[PDB]
């Protein structure tokens, strides 16, 4: 029948042989499910992706799982379709493997469940949305400076004390609520340490309920780190296609996606391009990157985390990556220090999408201001700290007052920043964003103190921030 | 040499979108190859007991013992009419979904290009309706002129705006994006129609999820089909949307042949790869009916640095280059623009004299400018003098998108600011002033602007009245 | 018969099989002339050279045209010898390819025609010439300060819009003229549309009826680009050897030359070498270079354009070029600017020939002398354009005034420059040169405006020029 064994196991590559001509095709999954006939063999239950077909009736395989108990021999059965997984309401608030089997306490899904094949083909041409539209995310700062684009690949920078989790958290919850969508998580080769604490903060925080998660952390062999981000996407395909949702994608650490994939090109015996990559670096993550997009019905957005291999940014891996990308978020632990959450850096993020043509002359104006009065600012602070505020060339100095006054009205209450602030949380909207700003630059809040923008939403709540210390 | 073996092969080993088959005994090296599934490949690799195989399209429909047959076609695509205002894939199927391409002509992918003979110098010029650019950066019909610069900095918008500037001139505008985002693509192909251009262009697509051998492809797929109308009469402009990842998808087929490598992994023919492609973009002779194919070519540079690999190649082959500062972008110019290292060699006998004498002077007042301005915080007095115009010339090359500016009022606004007619106005309303000598002239000088144009020329009349005339507005102008 | 079939197509590598142990010679010529049989063929007309003996009656071929269409069992059939061009006076005011076949429009060459393999040994110890003896161009700057030697190798640096071309033009008309010697430009891949250029540049400068030329440019496969040195440099060896002249050899690009050997070597499947170059580098260059020189009875000088890789003069192709250049001629974009053409850099451009052990007291003297007033000038300028030029120590000013009616007595009237100036052009022997700047540093000639020696020949010129505006 269907039926292979094993020929070869070269740590997580192993070849099968199949008889009768039958030969699974690239990508088809392959169970090894061996119970060991004596006390000189043990139990054996793994998965293989068919990678290639290299004559013979031989298919040279990437294992899932630990090779360690192979036994060349052992047989190996077709299922037929590439690895297959959960998708819907049954993913969410759920945490899996590559295989799509929870690892959560929850108990295990049922054989009814909807099973989607991770590998398939993007979107058709024909089947894209034509029109470039942004994705409000209620937050001023990404909204005014580096507006996210609906279904674009937003970098994500930073990430040691810096507050990315809780921008995370608060992204899953403003989409899951002004816009209805689900988010998905998929951590790719990256510390469970942190997988274990997100997971939790999102009981607290609560936005669990609104988002299916993924771990393939760093504990896994090549192949499972590499196929993760695929599961997650497969979960997150889902309701962008069948329940037309403007849903999320986040993915920790997209780095050890292609690092994971270099890791197997060597060993299934490829020729190393440069830096021992992969030859094929370029197809895989193009392939990924390509589903990720708003079609006719619902859309995709990904919110990449980036890791870069020791400071440098012209390494193939990131090289490759930054092609994709529509707009970077730079958190940094400067403006964090200062108070100013979230640490967004309103002049390193940067915005595909900050164009006239697409977000009109309101925003675009606004925009470019708000980012050349900081620069004035910025640019002073060490002519401050030697001749100090008094008489700094009169334009200046209103310069320095209205800045000031502009990134602090910049940080926000975080629906989940309530958890031990108080203060409920906000969600001002790009056009009442605009208009803050508008008139901050207008200078119609020159006679306030610093503080009473701070952390708020619109312009008005600093107006009634107002009546309380002046 | 018929029926056998000769004509049919088997695949013996399918991956990473590359095979090798048995038999195909009679295949061309070159040839287009089909296979059972109905996928083509193209027959690369004629070894002794088998045939290399690069597969153009889904290789996983493919398993061993799949039949492969021989079609006797050496690597040609559909080229015609009918491409207008399609999309389609570099195989000349479509992809925009309007049906069939309905073509009888074909052409061969990989051609001979002109001759040393077959040619003659370009002197007409290209008008890319960027003003920075066609005064600056002039383009000739038949010129082959690199734009590089980093992701963002508007590479792809230049050629937009340059594609859509050609309704008035006879040009067959062709767009090949290899490694390029289909949604970019779909975008792309849509403000094109929006601006009636897909009247007059081709769209050959190679998205970055295809196979390397379709992107690897795409360059070639482009030329031909501009060969034609090129080699017949008419003039064409194909713009190529990142040679830089048609590079990197040749190197990922590379190895994956076990080609040995050569200097960063690139094989040893990665020069000639591009070189043979810009070569045949040509002037033709008048005894070959003068047909143009001008190039565009794309390459992306990582941290701006010029002086990479891919870079350096595709700058010694083409006739100058086009450079966006990446900077200038995002603190606020479009066309981020890099005057100083752009240059264009063929540039100059490409201007009408009309641009040739007004943006002599262009050159220099930037270049003060340039040299005056890392010492960011104050200098002479001849110097407070130069940075004056120096200042606002620098307004009037910054250009909206999607505006293309016809040369007649073009070569008036670069005279302007040259000629001291928009000094007395500050930068704050110098591009207003565009915007109101424009539609003023269109209006009132609706009689001069077409002396600029039927002649090319501004001498004595058009330089004595013009010289008035800039004051009917200037000296009618709002604050 | 000595006929072979067609084992396998690698690009443009080609293995032949040849039976009755017939097995043609290293280097001998293949052509495969193949008219198709049906509608699904093509039809073949191919020249092949052959590479190497791979054993098994099978010889590695590198093809000189592009490989498409080639099927596995066409016959090939050996020429007997190497890859034969036509020589002689047939070859003048003609263009061709590597094959020796015109590509201008003149019409074809006779059967009757000798025709010499481009594969030939170098001249013989004993044939070889024994003094070093300096080529006169009869232009002033190279004459005296980079003086080029009979049969040596001249690296010519600069070529965009510095007068790169009028340069050589110049060159293949004194020759022509004061020593009756004929030369030849070998254009190797670099730019078609700059081939064009020249060629017709030569009809108006008519000094094309005096120069043979051949192209391999920018679009050929690696074979073609490879050997077009070799053939242009046949065509140039038949008037040293056989007509005693003293001819002359312009490259322009060898760089390319070299670049085309690396692209061949690897498909010949060579172990890559120092930055993926082919093992057999030098051994390529000197093979090339060794047969550029002059014997008892003629010689041949050559001007090769070089171009470096990016800015670096270490990497291997020009470090290795180096080590056979007798003089470099470097022209400069800023002397070019001033007006002073040639814009020959008197400074930079060097010569193994600007030794008195061969120039002489006379010359020599005068050189460094011509070299070291310069030095001052060129190091003064940032003085100069700081404190002015009033009283600048005395000795001083009369070095930045003696200096710049040296840099100008440098340039000169090109005999292809009057087909726009008016000016007939000169011929100044290195004699009269030499005398020129002896008596200017004597300063002999202090007392006349600049322009006096401006765009002229000897010296007297100048003082004809004197009496013009003063």
């Amino acid at each position: 029948m269907t039926r292979g064994r094993v020929i070869q196991v070269m740590g997580p590559v192993v070849d099968v042989k199949f008889e009768n001509g039958h030969l699974p095709a690239i990508y088809n999954a392959l169970k090894i499910q061996h119970k060991a006939r004596n006390e000189n063999e043990v139990d054996i239950d793994l998965t293989l992706e068919v990678a290639l077909h290299l004559g013979d009736d031989t298919v040279r395989t990437i294992a899932m799982a630990s090779t360690d108990g192979l036994i060349r021999g052992m047989e190996v059965i077709d299922t037929g379709a590439p690895i297959s997984v959960p998708v819907g309401q049954v993913t969410l608030g759920r945490v899996f493997n590559v295989l799509g089997e929870p690892i959560d306490l929850e108990g295990d899904i049922p054989a009814d469940a909807r099973r989607d094949p991770i590998h398939r083909p993007a979107p058709k041409f024909e089947e894209l949305a034509t029109e470039v539209e942004i994705l409000e995310t209620g937050i001023k700062v990404v909204d005014l400076l580096a507006p996210y684009i609906k279904g674009g690949k937003i970098g994500l920078f930073g990430g040691a004390g810096v507050g990315k989790t809780v921008l995370i958290q608060e992204l899953i919850h403003n989409i899951a609520q002004e816009h209805g969508g689900i988010s998905v998580f998929a951590g790719v080769g990256e510390r469970t340490r942190e997988g274990n604490d997100l997971y939790h903060e999102m009981k607290d925080s609560g936005v669990i309920s609104k988002t299916a998660m993924v771990f393939g952390q760093m504990n896994e062999p090549p192949g499972a780190r590499m196929r993760v981000a695929l599961t997650g996407l497969t979960m997150a395909e889902y309701f962008r296609d069948e329940q037309g949702q403007d849903g999320l994608l986040f993915i920790d650490n997209i780095f050890r996606f292609t690092q994971a994939g270099s890791e197997v090109s060597a060993l299934l015996g490829r020729m190393p391009s440069a830096i021992g990559y992969q030859p094929t670096l370029a197809t895989e993550m193009g392939q990924l990157q390509e589903r990720i997009t708003s079609t006719a019905k619902g859309s995709i957005t990904s919110i990449q985390a980036i890791y870069v291999p020791a400071d440098d940014y012209t390494d193939p891996a990131p090289a490759t990556t930054f092609s994709h990308l529509d707009a970077t978020t730079n958190l940094e632990r400067k403006l964090a220090e200062m108070g100013i959450y979230p640490a967004v850096d309103p002049l390193v993020s940067t915005s595909r999408a900050l164009a006239p043509e697409i977000v009109g002359e309101e925003h675009y104006q606004v925009a470019r201001k708000v980012q050349q009065t900081l620069e004035r600012y910025k640019e002073l602070q060490d002519i401050i700290a030697i001749l100090g505020m008094d008489e700094l060339s009169d334009e200046d100095k209103l310069v320095v007052h209205r800045a000031r006054r502009i990134q602090f009205f910049l940080s926000q209450n975080f629906h989940v920043a309530e958890q031990f602030t108080g203060q409920p949380g906000s969600y001002v909207p790009v056009k009442e964003t605009v208009r803050g700003f508008k008139e901050i630059l207008e200078g119609k809040y020159d006679h306030l103190p610093e503080d009473r923008f701070r952390l708020v939403g619109r312009i008005e709540e600093v107006v009634e921030k107002a009546k309380a210390m002046g | 040499s018929q029926i056998q073996v000769s004509d049919v092969g088997t695949v013996i080993q399918v991956g990473d979108g590359i095979a090798r088959a048995h038999g195909l005994d009679n295949v061309m090296s070159g040839e287009a190859v089909e296979f059972a599934n109905a996928v083509m490949g193209m027959a690369l690799n004629l070894e002794e007991n088998n045939v290399g195989i690069v597969i153009l399209g889904p290789y996983t429909g493919i398993k061993e013992g799949d039949e492969v047959r021989r079609t006797g076609r050496i690597m040609e695509v559909p080229v015609g009419e009918t491409l207008i205002g399609r999309v389609v894939n570099p195989l000349g199927q479509p992809v925009d979904g309007l049906g069939p391409v309905e073509t009888t002509e074909t052409r061969p992918i990989e051609s001979r290009a002109p001759g040393v003979m077959d040619r003659r110098s370009v002197h007409e010029p290209l008008q890319t309706g960027i003003k920075a650019i066609d005064a600056l950066v002039p383009i000739g019909r038949g010129q082959r002129e690199l734009i590089i610069g980093d992701r963002q900095t508007g590479k792809t918008s230049v050629a937009i705006d340059t594609i859509i500037n050609q309704k008035d001139q006879n040009m067959i505008c062709i767009y090949v994006a290899i490694g390029q985002k289909e949604s970019t693509v779909a975008t792309v192909v849509e403000t094109l129609a929006k601006h009636g251009a897909p009247d007059y262009t081709i769209v050959v697509t190679a998205s970055a999820s295809q196979p390397a051998p379709l992107l690897f492809l795409a360059p070639y797929a482009g030329v031909a089909m501009g060969e034609y109308f090129m080699i017949m009469g008419k003039h064409v402009l194909v713009v190529i949307d990142d040679l830089s990842k048609q590079a990197a998808a040749y190197r990922q087929l590379s190895l994956l042949l076990r080609r040995p490598p050569g200097r960063e992994a690139y094989p040893g023919d990665i020069f000639y790869l591009h070189s043979r492609l810009l070569e045949r973009a040509a002037k033709l002779s008048d005894a070959k009916g003068g047909g143009s194919l001008t190039a565009l070519p794309f390459v992306e540079t990582q941290a701006g640095d010029i002086s990479a690999y891919i870079p350096t190649n595709v700058i010694s082959i083409t006739d100058g280059q086009i450079f966006l500062q990446s900077d200038l972008f995002f603190s606020g110019v479009r066309p981020a623009i890099n005057a100083g290292l752009s240059v264009s060699r063929v540039g100059g006998a490409a201007q009408i004299k009309a641009m040739k004498k007004v943006a002599g002077t262009l050159r220099l007042d930037l270049a003060a400018y340039r040299e005056l301005e890392f010492a960011q915080f104050s200098d002479d007095k001849a110097t407070q003098a130069n940075v004056a115009r120096g200042a606002r010339t620098v307004e009037v090359l910054k250009q909206d998108l999607h505006q293309p500016i016809p040369v007649e009022k073009q070569v008036l606004i670069i005279y302007a600011l040259t000629r001291g007619f928009l000094d007395d106005i500050p930068v704050e309303d110098v591009r207003r002033f565009e915007k109101e000598f424009y539609l003023w002239l269109d209006q009132n000088g609706q009689h001069l602007l077409e002396h600029i144009r039927t002649t090319k020329d501004l001498p004595n009349e058009d330089d004595l009245n013009q010289a008035i005339e800039a004051f009917k507005k200037t000296f009618v102008v709002s604050q």
